[PDB]
């Protein structure tokens, strides 16, 4: 169910409904699609949580 | 209680007042009402406090 | 000596470029019909690596 | 094996993941693995967990 | 030196100074009895 | 300064870099007068001996 | 169990002797008149190492 | 500025001498026909004290 996780890689938004990612940073996933691309909420510090899509493989999952 | 919670994945700390901790870890709260509504906490854990993403760690009562 | 502050988050398109978040600062090296600036970035910790860059996703600061 | 022991005397942790604890205290046992067999234990103890040399503890009861 | 702009540090650990600001280089600095760090291309 | 030989770092908060490296320095005169100075390098902070530096 | 800490630094005159840093712990084994004991030596990373070693370099510790 | 590393244990036979763990860093300041340097002990906390020691108990270190 909690499904999270982090940014491997650099990704600049390409769009209005894009993330926009730095490497470290963490995600709670929500939707996943055949594209490749992934919905999520990004944890980072400061700012509020915001939550768009991003190509997958720019991030790592973690496992419990 | 509201008190502690048990770390279900290890994290490492990226700023200097961020808390570095590994899986498993039981963590006491300090702020989990609000800081800035960014999804972070803050703790104590092994003598050292700081923050972390509240995602990270499951609750557990009494 | 020619400084910039990035402004806004630019991921690289290539080898030859580099790979910017907001705040950090640039010193520039060359300038190109583009609107394609070559530049060493100054960001902690990593060493000072030297690449091309859309110019529109910096602002200069002047003495 | 066995959860608790009682430490005879009390110690202070020379590195970071070295447990400083008092005289007396009750420590929760976590690992006996042989690192290089070099005779320290980890535990728990007012929640900060780490290593101590297993000389310094014993078995509890009374 | 002499700082030619005015910076703001982003850490704990980076050194806050205003424009024009003499820095005794310790980068490596002290200004105003704080002690820091800052970018030297300032 | 620039780091002139390569050291690696004993206890936790120690600062290891490469050879050639250079560092910002972050203080000096430890309260013991150790010789032992701070500095950031690639975004970790920590202590070195003065020595091994310029 | 009789445990004795490193008081002074003692490095080793011979093949037979522990080599000693202040602070460090010894479990005690054999005791001789010269002022020369037998101990294991409790030393972080290290295996645990047993040798012989001049007494006045330690102070024991009591229950 | 010629620097050794410390690369065997050696405890202190008199009130000139060094004591040294092995990895510690010395400055040297003076060699001797002995095979014995004068040098500045650069350890982690303790002032910096200057003494003697067996030079077969050093490696240097070179730029």
């Amino acid at each position: 169910k909690p499904e999270i996780a982090q940014v491997i890689a650099s990704y600049t938004a390409t769009g209005p409904e894009q993330l926009t990612l730095a490497p470290g940073q963490l995600i709670l996933i929500r939707k996943k699609n055949p594209g490749g691309w992934w919905e999520g909420e990004l944890q980072a510090r400061g700012k509020k949580r915001q939550i768009g899509w991003f190509p997958a493989n720019y991030v790592k999952l973690l496992s419990p | 209680s509201v008190c502690f919670v048990k770390a279900l994945y290890d994290y490492e700390g990226q700023t200097d007042d961020e808390l570095s901790f590994p899986e498993g870890a039981i963590i006491r709260i300090l702020n989990k009402e609000n800081q800035d509504d960014d999804g972070f906490w803050e703790g104590e854990f092994n003598g050292r406090i700081g923050v972390f993403p509240s995602v990270l760690v499951e609750e557990l009562s009494a």
